[PDB]
């Protein structure tokens, strides 16, 4: 029942089934969520119970943060999409690592689409690292591993 | 045997004899303190340690 910490993790991006070795270190990755959308229905003479009807499944978004660094294949893909060129997809694998760098839990995302790139403010009074914020929207999520 | 010129070269200096110049004028003072330099530290951590 021993719990797992949340400060050791790794993410890998695959472009055309080719992993990017320079895009594995990130300052923060947002949690992944799935929701089953439902609507509540009420019968005629049923005034004491509730009925919930299932519908399609909604996936969340993937947010990452990273400092300013040398141009990498992930950066080039994001720039191309946000420059008005043809949209392209990417596959992401998020892994939670243990003390031996073995992924105890892993999540795979299919057809992730870059949709937002943002950067921090230029503050003359600050003591901080300039941080890029990226967000992607994917089609499907699937988890693998011995823990979850 | 230690010669006075050796002391002026190798020995440390005491604090009680000093002269202070304020602007283009010199004023005798009794105590001067606070001449320190400080810096902040910027840290960055990532997922792979």
């Amino acid at each position: 029942y021993t719990p797992s910490v949340s400060h050791r993790f790794i993410a890998s991006f695959l472009f055309n089934n080719i992993p990017s070795p320079l895009d594995i270190a990130f300052q923060r990755i947002s949690g992944l969520s799935r929701e089953l959308q439902t609507t509540q229905y009420s019968q005629g003479g049923e005034n004491a119970r509730n009925v919930w009807l299932a519908e399609k499944i909604q996936h969340g978004s993937l947010h990452l943060e990273r400092g300013v660094m040398t141009v990498t294949p992930l950066t080039l893909m994001f720039d191309r999409v946000l420059r008005g060129e043809k949209a392209v997809y990417a596959d992401v694998v998020i892994m939670l690592l243990n003390e031996n760098s073995v992924p105890v839990a892993s999540w795979t995302l299919s057809n992730a689409l870059p949709v937002r790139w943002s950067t921090g403010d230029f503050d003359a009074n600050s003591n901080a690292v300039l941080v890029n914020s990226l967000e992607l929207r994917y089609q499907d999520m699937r988890w693998l591993g011995v823990k979850v | 045997a230690i010669t006075p010129e050796q002391i002026a070269v190798e020995y440390p200096i005491p604090t009680y004899r000093f002269v202070v110049s304020v602007g283009d004028e010199q004023i005798p003072f009794n105590n001067v303190s606070g001449l320190d330099v400080h810096y902040d530290v910027i840290e960055y951590k990532d997922g792979i340690g």
